[PDB]
RNA sequence: UGAGCCUUGAUGUGUAGGAUAGGUGGGAGGCUUUGAAGUGUGGACGCCAGUCUGCAUGGAGCCGACCUUGAAAUACCACC
RNA sequence: CGCGGGGUGGAGCAGCCUGGUAGCUCGUCGGGCUCAUAACCCGAAGAUCGUCGGUUCAAAUCCGGCCCCCGCAACCA
RNA sequence: AGGGCUACACACGUGCUACAAUGGCGCAUACAAAGAGAAGCGACCUCGCGAGAGCAAGCGGACCUCAUAAAGUGCGUCGUAGUCCGGAUUGGAGUCUGCAACUCGACUCCAUGAAGUCGGAAUCGCUAGUAAUCGUGGAUCAGAAUGCCACGGUGAAUACGU
């Protein structure tokens, strides 16, 4: 969609101008170029050189980051029978079946992420393959969808990030805030290339790393030749 | 409170709602109210369930449709293994009761149709 | 012998000589001695010219016409 | 529905048929213009042979026929069925 | 002038939907003269005048999370 | 080796690309029209849309698998 | 004397009434014209759910009766689902004209309940009391009207132009 107006102008002057960047001072930039009165996240654009045909040649999962993110990280927990304070002492909001059936099935979910179990899942969350932007369902691919799903809700706020194709060999994956300073931005980033770099398939021998661009939320974006083997700023 | 469910119309007045119930058609309907205390001008969703048992008391004496269906069809049955011309021209599906053949077969013996010459 | 699958015994294994107590022992009539017409045989049972009820009024034994008096 | 009103037929074509055929208790088929007559007790067992206007169709008499006339047995119009049109004819 | 590689930029006028449905992650909005919008000036830009929109002046707005329609949902940045 | 096109009522076609909706010419069978012949009008039936599975409220179409027909591939030497 | 055209594989000509809500349902409510009733009809009557039954004053029809004229109005009620429109069929019982109601006769009435959502080809009358639409009576008339004849209710678009 993209629609030009005002919030992108702004920062489309202040930039000096537009090419590919060394990763550390990409991130220098792109703290430069957020606008809004929110604390902006940042999350990376990275372009695979697998095949991203359906599954055995794509990279599909999630890991741990060491730093967490400055978001929240909206969990529900979507099962039909659990007991709700095991669930909200690992730090979760809400339990239920009702409410996380609706939605999926609506087409509009409050919350960003939900926690499935495999007996929710498989009436509904399993099926829906056109499923949006906003990415209401479970899915398997993510490793969201477990029956061990106080555990998912303390990886969860402390610091799990997904990564995931849409029709193509790109990999979009949260990264931070730009509140943050370079080495811990650095070192959320190495933890990332590592765990798609594991999923890796054996074919991804050639050229893997393509195009890496680097992207801040309501603010604009700033391209990057690619995003090194690195944990520190210098 | 709908008096059996499955087919009744919606805040309907009483006499045209409970011909579905069967063995109730209007008329037989309108002296089970009257027995009951119920005015004919009253909508169906106003009642309590305790006149819906007084209503369905007084229903459950009449034909049961499951005997009203075996009825017809064990009169044509009848008829139609003995050759009597009641039972022909049951066989056959043209009217008994004096209605043309030439036309108006169609409410018995179904859609006009093709004819091969 | 399978006992389980063979089902309830309160009228099989009790009482092989046992009354008509609530149901008959045999039917007459079964082994067809005249072919099923499942008809009840009408003006063979009941009566050829219908029911004289509604319009009772005392009975004139000599000849009377509405239309033949004024 | 259609009834027999409210007067008392036997008809008197079939009471003196009857009377001289009962005395055998059957014989060979009573050639009968009486398509009017309904069936009676008077008449089980007897063989009425009923005019349908081209010829007399053997009617046996018999209790579950007795709701019945004797024209309704008998024939009288012809049906030309719609598998195929009717190419013969049924005497 | 094809193809590869690459810097930014958008239209999406649906059956149902107020209109703005390429797959989809970040993600719950930009309050900077209200981000507006608006006669007027230009610009991206098309199923042809329609979506978005720069700006003297303008506190009057896209349009989601919500409110609403749908199989999928929409902000805005990206990826293509 | 590798690339790309096609697989429709009894017979030849259309529709196709975020789809539903069986459409054209024949062969077939029933009807209509003109004073009549005449040409002409009108309806119907007919398909697993090569075959299998999947997404969706909807699949001939989009998506996965399989068998078949063909162009190129200059190859079996 | 019985049987038929009132057949059934279907098409077609015509008319009826309908496919709604302008209506239908329930309850309440209104006024006709014209003509028929001497062989005939007929208040009240008592029986009957009605039809009808059997009795009968009375009549000569601007007196009595067919006949409650209906559509239309009042109020409350109904949403495309063949229904809350439309109500056909068929089972079953009561009744009728006649020795005699089976194919081929009439009427009342109980229960259930379909087709049809204005229709291809085809296809007609109308200039205004007309057309459209609603009911009535009578002529015929054993028993049977959608028809014909006339009547009254309610009552339309437009006729530039050849």
């Amino acid at each position: 969609m993209a629609k030009l107006t005002k919030r992108m102008r702004v920062i489309r002057e202040k930039v000096d101008a537009t090419k590919q960047y060394d990763i550390n001072e990409a991130i220098a930039l792109l703290k430069e170029l957020a606008t809004a009165k929110f604390v902006e996240s940042v999350d990376v654009a990275v372009n695979l050189g697998i095949d991203a045909r359906k599954s055995d040649q794509n990279v599909r999962g999630a890991t741990v980051l060491p730093h967490g993110t400055g978001r929240s990280v909206r969990v529900a927990v979507f099962t039909q029978g659990a007991n709700a304070e095991a669930a909200k002492a690992a730090g979760a909001e809400l339990v239920g079946m009702e409410d996380l059936a609706d939605q999926i099935k609506k087409g509009e979910m409050n919350f960003d992420v939900v926690i499935a179990s495999p007996d929710a899942m498989r009436v509904v969350g399993q099926l829906g393959q056109v499923l949006g932007p906003r990415g209401l369902m479970p899915n398997p691919k993510v490793g969201t969808v477990t029956p061990n799903v106080a555990e998912a809700v303390k990886n969860a706020k402390a610091g799990q990030v997904r990564y995931r194709n849409d029709k193509n060999g790109i990999i979009h994956t949260t990264i931070g805030k730009v509140d943050f300073d370079a080495d811990k931005l650095k070192e959320n980033l190495e933890a990332l290339l590592v765990a798609l770099k594991k999923a890796k398939p054996t074919q991804a021998k050639g050229v893997y790393i393509k195009k890496v661009s680097i992207s801040t939320t309501m603010g604009a974006g700033v391209a990057v030749d690619q995003a090194g083997l690195s944990a520190s700023v210098n | 409170a709908r008096i059996a469910g499955i087919n009744i119309p919606d805040h309907k007045h009483a006499v045209i709602a409970l011909t579905s119930i069967y063995g109730v058609g209007k008329t037989r309907s309108k002296a089970i109210l009257a027995a009951a205390g119920i005015a004919e001008d009253v909508k169906i969703s106003e009642l309590s369930e305790g006149q819906i048992d007084t209503l369905r008391d007084e229903v459950a004496k009449f034909v049961v449709e499951g005997d009203l269906r075996r009825e017809i069809s064990m009169s044509i049955k009848r008829l139609m293994d003995l050759g009597c011309y009641r039972g022909l021209r049951h066989r056959r599906g043209l009217p008994v009761r004096g209605q043309r053949t030439k036309t108006n077969a169609r409410t018995r013996k179904g859609p006009r149709k093709p004819i091969k010459k | 012998m399978k006992k389980d699958i063979h089902p309830k015994y309160e009228e099989i294994t009790a009482s092989c000589s046992c009354g008509n107590v609530m149901k008959i022992r045999s039917t007459v009539g079964h082994d067809l001695n005249l072919d099923v017409c499942s008809k009840c045989h009408p003006f063979f049972t009941g009566k050829q010219r219908d029911v004289a009820t509604g319009g009772r009024v005392d009975r004139f034994n000599k000849r009377f016409n509405i239309p033949g008096s004024k | 529905p259609r009834s027999l009103k409210k007067g008392p037929f036997i008809d008197l074509h079939l009471l003196k048929k009857v009377e001289k055929a009962v005395e055998s208790g059957d014989k060979k088929p009573l050639r009968t213009w009486s398509r009017r007559s309904t069936i009676f007790p008077n008449m089980i067992g007897l063989t009425i042979a009923v005019h349908n206007g081209r010829q007399h169709v053997p009617v046996f008499v018999t209790d579950e026929m007795v709701g019945h006339k004797l024209g309704e047995f008998a024939p009288t119009r012809t049906y030309r069925g719609h598998a195929a049109d009717k190419k013969a004819k049924k005497k």
